[PDB]
């Protein structure tokens, strides 16, 4: 099969977005290969001076549309539409104009600029999980999309969940979400979409909505505070104000320090 | 102690405190690599304690503290130390050459 | 990775290199601390003076005490070498008999 | 280079603007006077008055 | 041992019968391996059952 | 490039000409400088001998170390030649040129 | 950044296209102001500016 170009619903499209690794992302001019199903994307990319080669092993192109087109399939971002010729299409519907690419947290929906450094947990409206008996059970943010689905808000933190493909999701409990976040952790590894990480029990505070876990790697990152306890957090955050910023504290000054004592001791006797 | 007082004449009193302060500072520096709290709090305690001493040993104490603890202390601590040391002369200078 | 134990081993090796008369008292303190930490409890009863001694021995920072001994021995060895080179020695009991 | 400020974000740059202030003495050569004065004034006021 | 006792996060094996215990025990940071030789589990219910 | 690389190799080769017992120190320092460039930046805090050694080995680039070693080696060889000029050689059998 | 008032660049297909600060000084050229930032551009000799 060879991909073809279609121009249906061209007047309803504002822009285009790229899907890489199952997660939507913004498009940069430096990218060199895509999988495309649209002809107007050539004019969209050429006006910015870009060129590309078409291949199936490259991120797909999806068009941001202002009209509800297609239907929702669990595990897939946006909506899926099939052309009269059998070719499939992808679109990004929206409710309000100020929409870029939106990911799903277990409780709320938050926009993001990069999946790797955001509070994103899932990127699909509907997802299906394996139950206790080993059978698939559908879940959705909105139960009206598919009959029998379970709301995402019913999920609980610190609980193991397994999808149909065997992936594991584990998210810690939180007490504040938004521009600033506070999290609590236990002595167990937590996993999110495509990335599992190990963390220790404690409490962390972040000035930004980026993903936060209790370890040395995140502790070294700027704007991140963590501690074994709430009281310990204040001491940890106030420590650097009276301590140097490195291991430059070479103790080799003591020889010179004692030189003065030796000199004065000898001089007094003489 | 009587034998020690037999020698060094009048300056044994100056020598004793100078040796004791050097030993205490050496111990503090030895405890540095594990307890990172010490460089600041010990410097503050030392600055507070230096008031209850004679000027003769106070000058040596200030010189030793400035030689030893300078390269491993935040700048603002040093500037506060300098200001607190020099206020007693800033007052005199301002009174005698600037005040009205 | 972590390498604190290797650093402590290197410190002990360098201390053993700079052998003096007072190394034995430090080794005794270290072994006594280890012994008290390992058994404790069994033979401590009444005698608050004994409890104070046990606590003082256990709380001694051995791991950060060898380094001070290093600098203490360095000046002594430098002074001894200076005396040997510049000034000479008359006592035959010195261990300079190697040369 | 002097006169150049940088940071990961707008708040990060503002926070990092004060990085040389906690640096051990011996990092600036000419501009040390203004940095010293900016701390001296704050310290003398906040102590001697309040 | 024929005696009911409280539960702590230190324990590591139980004989589980109730499914919701798996979610309840996870919230305390504990992990366990199911073995029938380990002490059993009981649930507190207001309703008169059994 | 030729002029930017052949000079360093020539200096390294010339360094072996003025051989001394301290050549192995520079040889080990050269290995240390390269070793903690693709590795290290780890092993966290605590201890002080390891960090002191790390600071010492990363003090200056290799070329500066080579030039500084060359300076001292040249001075040492000049002093040895000056000593050999005045006082005389042990091997008077060959009659050298001073006899 | 820009070496001279007027320059020349290759298009997507490699054909040369003249560029300058003002189009009035050279008919058929395209002004610099139309160039978008964060975009790779190439000249006759392969020089790259972004």
């Amino acid at each position: 099969h060879v991909m073809s170009k279609h121009t249906d619903f061209s007047s309803e499209i504002i822009g285009y977005k790229a899907i890489d690794g199952g997660v939507t992302r913004d498009i940069a001019s430096t990218d060199t290969c895509f999988a495309n199903k649209h002809a107007d994307f050539d004019t969209w990319f050429s006006q910015r001076g870009g060129s590309y080669t078409n291949d199936k092993a490259c991120p797909l192109i999806a068009a941001v549309i202002t009209r509800e087109v297609g239907f929702v399939v669990p595990g897939l971002p946006g909506t899926i539409l099939r052309t009269t010729n059998g070719d499939f299409l992808h679109f990004l519907p929206r409710v309000f104009s100020a929409v870029g690419n939106i990911c799903y947290t277990p409780s709320k929906l938050i926009e993001y600029t990069d999946f790797a450094t955001s509070a994103c947990v899932l990127a699909a409206e509907c997802t299906i999980f394996k139950d206790a008996s080993g059978k698939p059970v559908p879940y959705c943010y909105d139960t009206n999309v598919l009959e029998g689905s379970v709301a995402y808000e019913s999920l609980r933190p610190d609980t193991r969940y397994v999808l149909m493909d065997g992936s594991i999701i584990q998210f810690p409990n939180t007490y504040l979400e938004g521009s600033v976040r506070v999290v609590t952790t236990f002595d167990s590894e937590y996993c999110r979409h495509g990335t599992c990480e190990r963390s220790e029990a404690g409490v962390c505070v972040s000035t930004s909505g980026r993903w936060v876990l209790n370890n040395d790697y995140y502790r070294s990152l700027p704007g991140v505070f963590c501690g074994v306890d709430a009281v310990n957090l204040l001491t940890n955050m106030f420590t650097p104000l009276i301590q140097p910023i490195g291991a430059l504290d070479i103790s080799a000054s003591i020889v010179a320090g004692g030189i003065v004592a030796i000199v004065v001791t000898c001089l007094a006797y003489y | 102690f009587m034998r020690f007082r037999r020698a060094f004449g009048e300056y044994s009193h100056v020598v004793a405190f100078n040796t004791l302060l050097f030993l205490m500072s050496f111990t503090v520096l030895c405890l540095t690599p594990v307890y990172s709290f010490l460089p600041g709090v010990y410097s503050v305690i030392y600055l507070y304690l230096t008031f209850y001493l004679t000027n003769d040993v106070s000058f040596l104490a200030h010189i030793q503290w400035m030689v030893m603890f300078t390269p491993l202390v935040p700048f603002w601590i040093t500037i506060a130390y300098i200001i607190c040391i020099s206020t007693k002369h800033f007052y005199w200078f301002f009174s005698n050459y600037l005040k009205r | 990775w972590d390498l604190t134990a290797f650093g402590l081993v290197a410190e002990w090796f360098l201390a053993y290199i700079l052998f003096t008369r007072f190394f034995y008292v430090l080794g005794l303190a270290a072994i006594m601390q280890l012994f008290f930490s390992y058994f404790a409890v069994h033979f401590i009863s009444n005698s608050w003076l004994m409890w104070l001694i046990i606590n003082l021995v256990q709380m001694a920072p051995i791991s950060a005490m060898v380094r001070m001994y290093i600098f203490f021995a360095s000046f002594y060895y430098v002074w001894k070498s200076y005396v040997h080179v510049v000034d000479g020695c008359n006592s035959s009991t010195c261990m300079m008999c190697y040369k």
